Formats: structure tokens, sequence, C-alpha cells
């Protein structure tokens, strides 16, 4: 429904602006495991707690 | 072959210090004539009937010695190499005091005898699993990512039971647990990864939770734009504008979504120079 009409417009649009050629990676591009220097940036800790 | 049984008959009467002393002593023999194969298959043989009769102790203290002689002996990183890793792994109690210890040591020999700066991924792949059975989520989640295609799956299943077992779920908690799959592939570059994993991930958050959505789709690309899920579709435009390379569509999602900018901050820095090389740093909106 329109109560959303703006995010829609926003991310339709903005997908039709990245794929107006193909990116430059292409969606099964894989740097080789090999070649990998690091692992980015740390992420937050969960704030649940885990149990199985 | 022979002494294997000998070996096996004093580990059936539980003389567990003759039984390690003497194997030991006996491999010691192996390696001092250089007939490492040997030393190899008499030692994780050994390691593996402590470690099934519960022996966590001698089982744990051959499994380094294996390691050493792997490490004496030059013994590259190969399927025969890790598959005796692999079958040691299996029988260790998740509980062993020294669990950490002997899975970095295990991983520690996989990176000296390996081009991977990380280990080998298929070694990852079980002690990834052997970390999650011992409730070590975190270790677990981050050999996974280093891990094969199995280990990718095996990760989104980790998450995903995770979030189910939420018992206050919210808007910010789904994103809480599908920005983990964007970021730690888009960080190691697997955008193949990146993309599988938040498909399988997506289709069950429809197929459990029923949000409202439309699938829209450009020329073979697909955004799951989900009406009360804000944080779920910045992250799915994120993984696109980062296999483009295009720093103006980065600088525009952003600039649209200026909460979420702040709340992932420090990922899209790191991001921004790996996909985009922006030297300059983020202008901290608030
Ligand atoms: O370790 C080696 O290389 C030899 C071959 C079989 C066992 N001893």
């Amino acid at each position: 429904t329109s109560a959303s009409g703006p995010e829609h417009e926003f991310v339709s649009k903005f997908l039709t602006l990245a794929t107006l050629t193909e990116p430059k990676l292409p969606k099964s591009y894989t740097k080789p495991l090999k070649d990998v220097t690091n692992l980015g940036v740390p992420l937050p800790t969960l704030k649940y707690k885990y149990k199985q | 072959a022979k002494t294997l049984q000998r070996f096996e008959n004093k580990i059936k009467a539980g003389d567990y210090y003759e039984a390690h002393q003497t194997l030991r002593t006996i491999a010691n023999r192996y390696v001092r004539s250089k007939s490492y194969e040997h030393a190899i298959e008499l030692i994780s043989q050994g390691a593996l009937s402590f470690l099934k009769a519960k022996q966590g102790g001698s089982g744990t203290d051959l499994i380094f010695y294996l390691l050493e002689v792997y490490d004496l002996a030059e013994v590259k990183v190969d399927d025969i190499s890790v598959a005796r890793l692999v079958r040691l792994i299996a029988e260790l109690d998740p509980s062993e005091p020294n669990l950490k210890d002997v899975i970095t040591g295990m991983n520690n020999w996989s990176i000296k005898f390996s081009e991977y700066k990380f280990g080998d991924p298929y070694l990852h792949n079980t002690i990834g699993s052997k970390l999650l059975e011992g409730d070590f989520v975190y270790e677990a989640e981050r050999y996974f990512m280093l891990g094969t295609h199995d280990s990718m799956i095996k990760y989104v299943d980790l998450l995903w039971d995770w979030l189910c077992q939420v018992d206050d779920i919210e808007d910010s908690t789904v994103a809480e647990f599908f920005s983990r799959l964007v970021f730690n592939y888009l960080f190691i570059s697997n955008i193949s990864f990146a993309h599988e994993s938040k498909d399988i991930f997506l289709e069950r958050f429809i197929e459990k939770f029923h949000p409202k959505y439309e699938k829209i789709d450009k020329n073979g690309y697909e955004i799951v734009f989900f009406e009360d899920y804000s944080d779920l579709n910045f992250l799915q435009l994120l993984l696109i504008t980062c296999q483009t390379k295009d720093k103006s569509y980065f600088l525009n999602l952003k600039n649209h979504y200026l909460d979420f900018s702040q709340a992932y901050k420090s990922e899209l820095e790191f991001l921004g120079q790996e996909y985009f090389n922006i030297v300059a740093p983020k202008q901290t909106n608030f």
C-alpha cells in the first residue's frame, strides 16, 4: 500500500540506476580464499544468549 | 599393525598410561628413523581410540604429537592431511578443556603449510561444527565464514535457528542476524556466498513470518522489498552497491538511510575502503 510508496520508489529507482550496465563484480564473483588478507571490521555482539 | 593390537588391548583393559607410554616410545622410533607415514598412522590411530574411550587428556596429547610430526615431516595441506584431522575433530568432546588449543594447533599447521592466511577452508568447515556443539557460537561463525560452501549452509542455519530462538522478535531483530551474512561475506569478497545466503535466509524469513513484500526485478537483479523492514532493504541494496564499485551510488544509498549509516558506521567505512577506494574517513552525521 501507499504508506511505503516513498521507499518503494527509492529502492526501485536505485536498483535501475545500479544495473544500467553489468555491475563491475558479478553475483558469482568470489575472491579466492587464498588471497583473503583480512576479515574487515568486528561485528557487534548480539544481545541474546545462545542455547540448544 | 601388530602393536596397534597390543595397544588397543591395553585400552580395553583401561591401562591408559601404559597404552599412551608404549605407543609414544614406538612412535618415537618411527620418527627417529624418518618413517613419517608409519608414525602418522600410529599416532593418529592412537589419538582416535583414546578419544573414543573418553580419555580426552591422552588423545589430546596425541593430537599435539601428530601436529609435531606433521610439522617435522613438512606435511603439506591436502585432502589426506586434512581428513586425518577431520576424523579426529569428530571424536573430540565439545567440553574438552583444551578444545580451543587443539583447534588452534590444527589451524596453525594448516596456515603454515598452505597458501591460506587463516587456514584450510575444508578444515574450517569441521572445526566450525565442533565449536557450535560446544555452544561457542561466535567462534563457529568465524570458522564457517572462512569455510566451504557447506560452511555457508551451516552458517545460515546457525543464524536462522538463533533468530527463531529469540522470544521477543522485532523489526531491528531480523536485521541483527541478516546483516551478519551480508557483512561477513562482503568483508571476504565472496559475493556469490553473499547472494546465496541472502536468498536462503530471506526465503525462510518470508515463509515463517509472512511479511508484506514485493519482489522488484531489473536486469537480472532482485531486491525483496519489505514494507516494514527498511533495514533489510538497505542491506540488500548495500550488496549490489558494492558490486558496482560506484562511489556515488554508495553515497546516495547512505544519504537516504541516515540512521542505518550511523548504525553500521564502521562496517560502511570499511566497505567504502574495500570496494570503492575511499580514503576519506566517515564524517559522523550526528
Ligand atoms: O614414512 C615413510 O615415508 C615410510 C613409508 C611408509 C612408512 N614409512
